[PDB]
This record gives C-alpha cells, sequence and structure tokens, in this order.
RNA sequence: AACCGAACGCCGGGUUAAGGCGCCCGAUGCCGACGCUCAUCAGACCCCAGAAAAGGUGUUGGUUGAUAUAGACAGCAGGACGGUGGCCAUGGAAGUCGGAAUCCGCUAAGGAGUGUGUAACAACUCACCUGCCGAAUCAACUAGCCCUGAAAAUGGAUGGCG
RNA sequence: CAAGCGUUCAUAGCGACGUCGCUUUUUGAUCCUUCGAUGUCGGCUCUUCCUAUCAUUGUGAAGCAGAAUUCACCAAGCGUUGGAUUGUUCACCCACUAAUAGGGAACGUGAGCUGGGUUUAGACCGUCGUGAGACAGGUUAGUUUUACCCUACUGAUGAUGUG
RNA sequence: UGGGGCGAAGCUACCAUCUGUGGGAUUAUGACUGAACGCCUCUAAGUCAGAAUCCCGCCCAGGCGGAACGAUACGGCAGCGCCGCGGAGCCUCGGUUGGCCUCGGAUAGCCGGUCCCCCGCGGGGUCCGGUGCGGAGUGCCCUUCGUCCUGGGAAACGGGGCGCGGCCGGAGAGGCGGCCGCCCCCUCGCCCGUCACGCACGCCGUUCGUGGGGAACCUGGCGCUAAACCAUUCGUAGACGACC
C-alpha cells in the first residue's frame, strides 16, 4: 500500500540559520557551519516558516519502507541543530585489571596514542576525522573527551579507539579491559 | 537519421543502449559510443563486480590465451555487450561491429561534436529512483583498468576547456537576442510571416 | 582419482613463456614512481658482469650469531664506465596508455653509438644522423628544437634520457654501444628538462646515479643453455632405471579427458637465454678506474684501508674469459644474472 | 525420435495453429492495463530437465481474536507488600534445586510468585498496580511475493546476449 | 521436530521415537552405448579441479581464566611428509611435523613406465570328480608392439599488415 | 678411453652461493549515525574498520594493436618527395545540404540582469526579473535549388581571385581551426518590373560528398642522394633454423 502523504517539521530555533540548496541543508549557528546531503533518500524539503521557524520534509507517494525515512532525515538535521549550538562530547572511560592504558594526544586533536593496553609492545594509533577534537580530561583519571559538531564524526571516532581497543584469542567476558563509551553528551547543556 | 553518430554514454544502460546501438549499427549506420565509464548498470555495484569476476574465472583451461579475453576498458567492456547481440560470426556482423567504434572519455573529433542521448536507454527514465548501482567506470577499475585517474585529469581539462566555448556561445545569442531588438522595424514584416505559419512564436 | 601424495609442483608459472628472449640488453620495465620534490636523479645504468670474488667484511647486526664477526661474501664486479647523454625524450600520459611525443638527440652523436643502428656498417656510407645534426646550428634551429622543448614542457609529463655507453673504454671485442632510455625521477618538467638540455653530449657516471650500499635491482638476460629435457629445464622427477622409453621425462601429461595436454604441464624447450628482473641486490663498493695524475692508480681499486696494499680488483691474468676491469665497477652483492661480458641494466 | 500444430506435386498472393515480438531474430520503435518483487545464489514457461520438511515483525494482502479517551499501546518515575522460616521438603527453598498447592488483609496492588540469582536471603527484577504522556495499539494464524535449507570436481550457461 | 544427557539447564556441547533431504569417493539394481574386441587390477611420475577445511590468515562459539579445546563463517590462499610390513587398493605400527583432511578428472594417467597381483598355454599341493577334468581352495616360471600422419602443448622459424 | 694420481677450462649440486619485492574493493565479522518501530535497534536511506580472500602492483610473455625519431637509393645504366599546377584509364565502391561542441538534475532545472559583495575581460557569491509538457525547443538552427539580360525599390562594402605573407590557439589517438597586412577582381540576400537560356516534341539509374579510394602513364621547381638480406666473421647464442 502506497501512502499518499507523509510529513513532519523540525522545529528550528532561533540561534541557527539552515539554508536549504534544493535537497541538500547546510546549517549554521553559533559553533559552526554543518552540510548534508539527502540526494537518495527522495522527499520534498520545505522552509515553510518564515522568519525561520520550520524545516517540513514531506515524502508524498510513499511505500512502508521509505516513509520510514521520513523520520530519519527529520532526525539528522535536529541531530545537525544540537551539533552546531551545543556541540557533542562523548566521553570514553578506560577500564581494567592491570597494565595501565596510557593515553596521549598528539597534535591537536588527531593521533590518539595508546601504550601498554595488556602489556602490549605494539602503540596503537589512531586518527580522528576532520572536526573532531580529542582531549584528555581533568576531574577525573582514566577518562578521554571527543568534541566536536557532526555525531557521525565524533562517534565513529569514538567506536575507531573503542574497536583498535579489542582482545583477542581470551575471555572477554574476563578480559575487561580497553577504552569504552560511558556518556555521549554535549559540551554547553543549556 | 543519416550520417555518423555519437552517442554519450553517461547516465545510460549498460546493455539496454547497446542493444539499440547494436540494432543501428546492422543498418549501416555508423555510431560511436563515447565516455563509457560513464554509462551504469542496474543492480547495486557488488553485484555487478561479482558477475564480472565470475567471467574472470571462466577461462580455457589447457590453454588461457586462446580463452576468453575479460577486456577491462569500459569501451571494451560494452563493445563486448554489443557485439554478443551482433550475429558476429557472419560477414554481416564483423561488417557491422566495424561501423561501431567506442572511447572512454571523449577524444579528439569527438569533443568537437553535439551528441545524443538515447532516453529508452537513459538510467533516469529506464530505473526506478530506489534503486541501486555502479558506474561501469567502477567496476571496470576494480576489475583491473589502469585508466580511471588518467581519464579523470583529462576530462577534467576537456570540461574546463568545453565550458569556455559553451560561455563564449552563450555570449553570441545574447548578442543574437540584443541585435533582434536593436533592428525589429526592418524585419518586422519578415518576423511576421514567420510567426504566421509557426516558427518563431 | 587423486594424486595420493601431495606435492608441490615443479616450477612457477607466473614466469613461463620460457622463451629465448626477444631483446638482450635487459629491458627495464618499471621506472620507478618520480616524487617530485626531491631533485632531479637518474634512475637506471647500464654496466655489464665480469666475474666474481671474496669479500670479507666486519658485521653489525646486533641480535645475530655474526655480529661482529668476519665474513666471506661473494661478489660480481660489474664494469660500469660512465654513459653519455645523446637524446632525451617526452611520455605523454593517455587513456590508451603512455604514447611518446619528441625523441631529440644532440648536434653531434659519437660513433659507438652510431654502430645501434645500421647492421652492417662497413657496407654502410654512415649517414645515420647527418641531418638532424644540421639542425643543431642555423634559423630552423629554434623551431623544431625550441618549440619543441617548450611544447615538452607543456604537454608532457614523463621523460627519459637516452644515453649509450662507451664501448670503446672496455675489454670487449663488440663497438657497438647500449642505449637506453633512463627515466629521470626528479622534481616537475622544465626542472626535470632544463637539466637534460645541459647534460646533452655529456659524461654521466655511477657515483651521480647510484651511492655505495644502496639496493638496487639487476635486470638482465639468464646465461643460454639450448635445448634441455624436462628433467633438466623444468627440474622435475626423473624415472627409475627400468623404464623402457626414457626416465628424463614426465610419465603423465595429462588425464586421457581434458583432452588437451595443458598449458602447465612440464615440457622440453628452450633453457636459459631468458629475461630476468633479479631485485634487492646489495652495492659493496663503487669503483674508480686506473687514472692518471703522473703514473696510474691500479691502486684505487681492491685496496680496501684494512689492509692497503695496491690492488686492482683485476686478479692474476684477468677476470678469466673476458679481460681486465679499467673503468668504474661497481661491486655487487651475490651472483648477478647472465653469463661474464653481459650487458647489465 | 516420441511433446504442440500441423502431414508435406511445384509456385504468387492472402490468412492462420502451436508459438512468438529490446537485439542475435522476423514482430510492440503500443506515450498498452492492473498488480507483485530487488535476490551478498534473482527470476524468468506443458516434457522439461530441479529441491523439502522446514524456516524466514525480507515486504504485500487476508483471517480471526484482542485492546482503548472511565483516556490503553509503547516510552521515562513509584511501589511490587503484609498475614508469613506459609506448607512440603532441611540440603537448602522464609515467593523462589523440585511438588500439594493454594487464600485473606493492606487492598490500589502486588502471584504465598516470573525470573536473576542466592546454600538460604538479600539486593535486584518481573506479574499486579501506579506517576508522567497523548490515539490508535496488539497477538496468533493464513497466504502472496524474496531472503535461508542449498555442498562437487577440463571454464560457464533463463538459448545467448542481456 | 523434538523425549533425554549435560550437577542445575533441551538445544555450550550433545541428543532418543520420528521425519525431510542432498551426494555421488561405497556397494546394488538396470542393461542405454561398445563384442570388424575402447588394453582388465595395483604402483611409480605429473598436471589440474572440487570441497566433503587436516593445518595456516581473519573471524564469530563454548560448560573459554590462563593454558589447553572442541561448535560454527568467509575461506580453498599456500600445506598434507619419511618409513616397517603388505601384489594390493584397503589396513596397522614407528617416526617426524603443522597436517600428517577427503575427493574427482574413462573407477585421471600400458604407443608414460613397471608388471607385484588378477587372468592363457608349463607346473605343484588341498578338496571334489569314477575321469577328462573342476575349484575368489593354496603355490613357482611365464614375449607387454607401432608415432612419420591431424591435433594440444613446448620451444623455433616465420606471416599479411606499417612505403 | 690399456690402467690409475693429480687436474685448467666448461657444465653442475639445501652438496657451494645469491635474490624473492606493494596497493585497492570489500566476506565473515565487528562497528557509527538512524529510521520502520513517539524506545530499541550494523540498516529500512546513509557511514566506518576488515583477510593466507578477490582484483590489481611489482614479475614474465608480448596483437592481423599502437609510438617516437634516423636514412631514404649518383650512377657505370637509376628512381623518386614535395609543391604546384598540367593531359589519357584499368578498377573499387558506399553515398546523393550541413549543424562548429557546456555541466549535469531529475521530488528539479534554464536563462537574464546585477544595484551590491568577493576572486582571477572573465570566475564565485547574494538580490531581483523572465522562461520552464521546455520557443537563444535536436518536435530543434542554418543555407539554399533551373542560368543570366536590364532597370526600379528594399538592402550596400559584402564576396571572391586553391588571391597572396605574418602572429596565434588547439595535442588523449591535434589535425584543424583561429586571428592580422597587400595586390587585382567582382556588387551578389528580399520585393518587383523585364526580358531571356535546345520548348528534345507524359518515361529509367535525374542532382552531390568527387579534383573520391586505389592501380597504371604525358609537363615545370626544388631537393634527394640506401639500406636490408646472402657470403664472411664472431660468439653473448645452437638442431637446424633463430641471436650478439
Ligand atoms: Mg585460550
Ligand atoms: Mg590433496
Ligand atoms: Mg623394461
Ligand atoms: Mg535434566
Ligand atoms: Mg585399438
Ligand atoms: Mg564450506
Ligand atoms: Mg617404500
Ligand atoms: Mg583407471
Ligand atoms: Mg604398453
Ligand atoms: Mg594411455
Ligand atoms: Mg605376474
Ligand atoms: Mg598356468
Ligand atoms: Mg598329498
Ligand atoms: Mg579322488
Ligand atoms: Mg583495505
Ligand atoms: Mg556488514
Ligand atoms: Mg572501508
Amino acid at each position: 500500500m502506497k501512502t499518499i502523504l507523509s510529513n513532519q517539521t523540525v522545529d528550528i530555533p532561533e540561534n541557527v540559520d539552515i539554508t536549504l540548496k534544493g535537497r541538500t541543508v547546510i546549517v549554521k549557528g553559533p559553533r559552526g557551519t554543518l552540510r548534508r546531503d539527502f540526494n537518495h533518500i527522495n522527499v520534498e524539503l520545505s522552509l515553510l516558516g518564515k522568519k525561520k521557524k520550520r524545516l517540513r520534509v514531506d515524502k508524498w507517494w510513499g511505500n512502508r519502507k521509505e516513509l520510514a525515512t521520513v523520520r530519519t532525515i527529520c532526525s539528522h538535521v535536529q541531530n545537525m541543530i544540537k551539533g552546531v549550538t551545543l556541540g557533542f562530547r562523548y566521553k570514553m572511560r578506560s577500564v581494567y585489571a592491570h597494565f595501565p592504558i596510557n593515553v596521549v594526544i598528539q597534535e591537536n586533536g588527531s593521533l590518539v596514542e595508546i601504550r601498554n593496553f595488556l602489556g602490549e609492545k605494539y602503540i596503537r594509533r589512531v586518527r580522528m576525522r576532520p572536526g573532531v577534537a580529542c582531549s584528555v580530561s581533568q576531574a577525573q583519571k582514566d577518562e578521554l573527551i571527543l568534541e566536536g559538531n557532526d555525531i557521525e564524526l565524533v562517534s565513529n571516532s569514538a567506536a575507531l579507539i573503542q574497536q583498535a581497543t579489542t582482545v583477542k584469542n581470551k575471555d572477554i567476558r574476563k578480559f575487561l579491559d580497553g577504552i569504552y563509551v560511558s556518556e555521549k553528551g554535549t559540551v554547553q547543556q543549556a | 537519421e543519416g550520417q555518423v553518430l555519437v552517442l554519450d554514454g553517461r547516465g545510460h544502460l549498460l546493455g539496454r543502449l547497446a542493444a539499440i546501438v547494436a540494432k543501428q549499427v546492422l543498418l549501416g549506420r555508423k555510431v560511436v559510443v563515447v565516455r563509457c565509464e560513464g554509462i551504469n548498470i542496474s543492480g547495486n555495484f557488488y553485484r555487478n563486480k561479482l558477475k564480472y569476476l565470475a567471467f574472470l574465472r571462466k577461462r580455457m583451461n589447457t590453454n588461457p590465451s586462446r580463452g576468453p579475453y575479460h577486456f577491462r576498458a569500459p569501451s571494451r567492456i560494452f563493445w563486448r555487450t554489443v557485439r554478443g547481440m551482433l550475429p558476429h560470426k557472419t560477414k554481416r556482423g564483423q561488417a557491422a561491429l566495424d561501423r561501431l567504434k567506442v572511447f572512454d572519455g571523449i577524444p579528439p573529433p569527438y569533443d568537437k561534436k553535439k551528441r545524443m542521448v538515447v532516453p529508452a536507454a537513459l538510467k533516469v527514465v529506464r530505473l526506478k529512483p530506489t534503486r541501486k548501482f555502479a558506474y561501469l567506470g567502477r567496476l571496470a577499475h576494480e576489475v583491473g583498468w589502469k585508466y580511471q585517474a588518467v581519464t579523470a585529469t583529462l576530462e577534467e581539462k576537456r570540461k574546463e576547456k568545453a565550458k569556455i566555448h559553451y560561455r563564449k556561445k552563450k555570449q553570441l545569442m545574447r548578442l543574437r537576442k540584443q541585435a533582434e531588438k536593436n533592428v525589429e522595424k526592418k524585419i518586422d514584416r519578415f518576423t511576421e510571416v514567420l510567426k504566421t505559419h509557426g516558427f518563431l512564436v | 582419482s587423486h594424486r595420493k601424495f601431495s606435492a608441490p609442483r615443479h616450477g612457477s608459472l607466473g614466469f613461463l613463456p620460457r622463451k629465448r628472449s626477444s631483446r638482450h640488453r635487459g629491458k627495464v620495465k618499471s621506472f620507478p614512481k618520480d616524487d617530485s620534490s626531491k631533485p632531479v636523479h637518474l634512475t637506471a645504468f647500464l654496466g655489464y658482469k665480469a666475474g666474481m670474488t671474496h669479500i670479507v667484511r666486519e658485521v653489525d647486526r646486533p641480535g645475530s650469531k655474526v655480529n661482529k664477526k668476519e665474513v666471506v661474501e661473494a661478489v660480481t664486479i660489474v664494469e660500469t664506465p660512465p654513459m653519455i647523454v645523446v637524446g632525451i625524450v617526452g611520455y605523454v600520459e593517455t587513456p590508451r596508455g603512455l604514447r611518446t611525443f619528441k625523441t631529440i638527440f644532440a648536434e653531434h652523436i659519437s660513433d659507438e653509438c652510431k654502430r645501434r643502428f645500421y647492421k652492417n656498417w662497413h657496407k654502410s656510407k654512415k649517414k645515420a644522423f647527418t641531418k638532424y645534426c644540421k639542425k643543431w646550428q642555423d634559423a630552423a634551429g629554434a623551431a623544431a628544437l625550441a618549440a619543441d622543448f617548450s611544447s615538452m614542457k607543456a604537454y608532457c609529463q614523463v621523460i627519459r634520457v637516452i644515453a649509450h655507453t662507451q664501448m670503446r673504454l672496455l675489454p670487449l671485442r663488440q663497438k657497438k654501444a647500449h642505449l637506453m632510455e633512463i627515466q629521470v625521477n626528479g622534481g616537475t618538467v622544465a626542472e626535470k628538462l632544463d637539466w637534460a638540455r645541459e647534460r646533452l653530449e655529456q659524461q654521466v657516471p655511477v657515483n651521480q646515479v647510484f651511492g655505495q650500499d644502496e639496493m638496487i635491482d639487476v635486470i638482465g638476460v639468464t646465461k643460454g643453455k639450448g635445448y634441455k629435457g624436462v628433467t633438466s629445464r623444468w627440474h622435475t622427477k626423473k624415472l627409475p632405471r627400468k623404464t623402457h622409453r626414457g626416465l628424463r621425462k614426465v610419465a603423465c601429461i595429462g588425464a586421457w579427458h581434458p583432452a588437451r595436454v595443458a598449458f602447465s604441464v612440464a615440457r622440453a624447450g628452450q633453457k636459459g637465454y631468458h629475461h630476468r628482473t633479479e631485485i634487492n641486490k646489495k652495492i659493496y663498493k663503487i669503483g674508480q678506474g686506473y687514472l692518471i695524475k703522473d703514473g696510474k692508480l691500479i691502486k684505487n681499486n681492491a685496496s680496501t684501508d684494512y689492509d692497503l696494499s695496491d690492488k686492482s680488483i683485476n686478479p692474476l691474468g684477468g677476470f678469466v674469459h673476458y679481460g681486465e676491469v679499467t673503468n668504474d665497477f661497481v661491486m655487487l652483492k651475490g651472483c648477478v644474472v647472465g653469463t661474464k661480458k653481459r650487458v647489465l641494466t
């Protein structure tokens, strides 16, 4: 069954100014500017609210499986807005029995340098993506802070080091060591 | 129609095009398919890679240099698909293939000619917009081209050039239109007779 | 039915139109990737094989049983007098491959270089390169070489330098030089050209191209061995003492079903005289010819500082079976493909 | 060979069967209807030339039964008790290795218990019942279409091309 | 599907009573092809393919702490040996390793071999036969052709085309 | 090869020695965002990491596949390349105006103009104004197609002489444009008068791309001025052939 219409309005705050080039949404607030293309999903993105109050995504002659996606675009747009207003912060706390996982950021964000996970001589290196500023925290012991505007980029990068730090040929029930994400949040909370 | 054909491969469907080419090759018309990297295929990227790699394993065991020639350039790939739609064992079929001619990128003479597009092989038309695909360019690469990078950098060089011409041609039309208005009372009873039997309205 | 008792194949296929080579100066097939940042250099050269010898070096591989011991390494010595650059040549990239624009060689030329053109020469009138040269001095000496280099600057990408060997200097009976394009892997065309411009006609020795202790790859043609039976060629088993029709064979070529003998079954054929690219050989010593300032310097050859005799690498009675190495050699670790006197890229 | 049509002096025109109609290859170079599916092994025609039980909120239709503005469903908060080491079992089973059973109070609502787990508890959780939200929600079947089951030897066959 | 085992617990690992399939490396049926006879068993050598993965790479499992181990996925990339006995295929043992996985290609391969075993004619014992003689009942001796012809392949000259 | 020691040269042996080299796509798998499914979800649209895999790279062969540039037959008789422009004639055919150009999007594009802003006459930006079953529309545009007379109007410096020199720009396998002096010559598109052209007496391959492609021969100017194979030799190679 094709559903004649499905739609959704995103409520855009007074801080930000989205401006869509056809289908491609660009978002600029305090923090910076983000962009993303929905040159796949195939919907009608209107900016109906004057002053500038609403993104409305339509979908229109759509069967079930594209009706899904109405809401997913609607999300990556909120998720941009939160990114360019507040900005995200994933915290990730290192975990162990014994060998201290020994982290050291090494340009600005960029290189996250890990000696000694489980006594291993090989020093794991991990790049961040562009726009992702890693930094070793304070007010807490074994704990990184990945700051960035883009969720997509910030959470590969969590996951890259969370996955770079995996044990092999053991019980990972027992060997519960490595670095992993403890708290997805924001820089500014409001 | 008459004369030499030039088809711009981009945005077409590999075999859907080739059937149309091959019909007109057999009717004596000279076709020149260009830009075959751009040519694209239904089914998702990998599907057709996996399907190509299946081809590559097909190979005359007792000697392979006899066995099938899995050419790698898109020109060549398409040729193959056209050729399979000709009776190429026979003289008219080989005489046909000779009327075909196929390039990767868009060369001398053929940069410098306006050039056509088969809507009935055209992807936007033939396919549904919610379906997946390969470019024979990227397919050709992952199967053993050496020349995706080169035919990129050359086409970028050609595009920049062609843009100049398009813009100068754009500037002549602006002169045509301004010069119609700058002389519209000694062609104001010819333009009349144009618009009366349809021409120019 | 399966083979009862498994075993590896005999002798690789990735190698196997085992034919007498079509060429003989080892053709270089791939020129290293020119990173446009580091200076201009030539990437190849063209010595020739002399003979071999016992080198004694102190070792420095901490960890090994032979840290800090003497060892003897067998070495070749490749007679490598300086190569003259005659001409340059420009390659443009294309979809269809890598076509070549514009070969330009010098005013002058040589005479050994002439050799590597007209087969029988004493018959010939030696006319090669006689109206080319005429261009290196007139009004069309400014057209087709100046507008040309400007052209090879503009559209071109990769530039090689045709260089002929100095055959005359050698003890070989040969007089016919060994031309080859040697790629210039410099920084940027123009810089990689206003340079070749300058090295036309000009000597080029081994110490420009190469450094002592660089790993290099030797490219040459295998030493010839004629027709060989399968057991010498493909190195197979022998059949037992009993066998009625020949025991230096392969019993079973194929199954009486794939009804062709295959591709990849062992066979009689030309062995040796094959082209081969051997890689990653070390240079132990870059030599120096016995030159004059008063009365020879035979010394400056085999006289290492830890012995200080006055030897030439030439042993007593020459490198058996060509002669005395009278100019710049390179001493290479181990053995290299090909017989004595062989052109070695 | 043997299926289907059709029974063949030799020809022109017309017309058909069984078949077909991107192109090989004659015919759709219908501005053809209405549907269904996307196969990381698609499917693609009586023989005939390949698969099954069985799987499969892959998607699409039914069927039946449910639930609900006295405001559900889903989500986030609070309780989940007492009579009560209830009885059997004791080896511990006070709700809980197991079973007969086996119901009241406070009731709001809490099963003499779904489980975690605990030697047994606790502590936690779940039924039950609340708090917050606003309208559709849920379950079992049954079918359509695809996915899995599904593994073979010179290279590879909806006929090929696609 | 699922009754069980597995201390407990179906399903980590297993799994009865039932039941649905493949596969053609087992033997049968069958008798379609060949009796102007396609060389009839094993061994050697040599290729190549399959996976029905014994090792190794990357992985998901475990009743996985480690160590060690089995279940499974992609996966066929490179591996799978030396011997005593035995005509043997088949076996069993010693030994090494990393493994000592399983298979196909006219039960791969006699103008490749050998001919040990089958299976001629000479012989010997066992039994049966009155006998000639019989016996998957033993045992020793027993001629193993021909390539030059087209093809495949391996090399080698060459070929039309580019004046 | 009477026997046997020792034995250069040459072959030759884990029986001596040397050398074996790198990227990409992703499988399983593991993940990010995140839908269906006001939550959760590796996924429904999007991403990421990922191998003895696969493909490629080094490596080996090198096409009824191309490249560049050399020299081009002195002659004792030769024979040609251009270039131009000349005269006959075998043959092999197909054709019977051209179109001289953006990029791509497709739940979007096209064009104008910028007043304004930034960059290198252009490019990018912002604003407005038009077109968008598209009219600076491949349903498209252009150019003409029986000949010349002469004697009006509309149109007036257009065209030409293989007219002639110089400077451009164009290289992916260019083969083409483009743009500047000077000579001589001509006055053509559209209306109209006005006359004319073998009017072949209803008939077929009519019209051009045509100075086609190719193969044979009659004029001038300028250049040209061999190599290949055999024989011989050598071996770097060997059956002979092949090759240095
Ligand atoms: Mg372990
Ligand atoms: Mg095996
Ligand atoms: Mg014998
Ligand atoms: Mg039990
Ligand atoms: Mg026979
Ligand atoms: Mg498997
Ligand atoms: Mg043995
Ligand atoms: Mg057999
Ligand atoms: Mg035989
Ligand atoms: Mg045989
Ligand atoms: Mg016998
Ligand atoms: Mg007998
Ligand atoms: Mg007796
Ligand atoms: Mg008796
Ligand atoms: Mg990768
Ligand atoms: Mg995945
Ligand atoms: Mg990736």
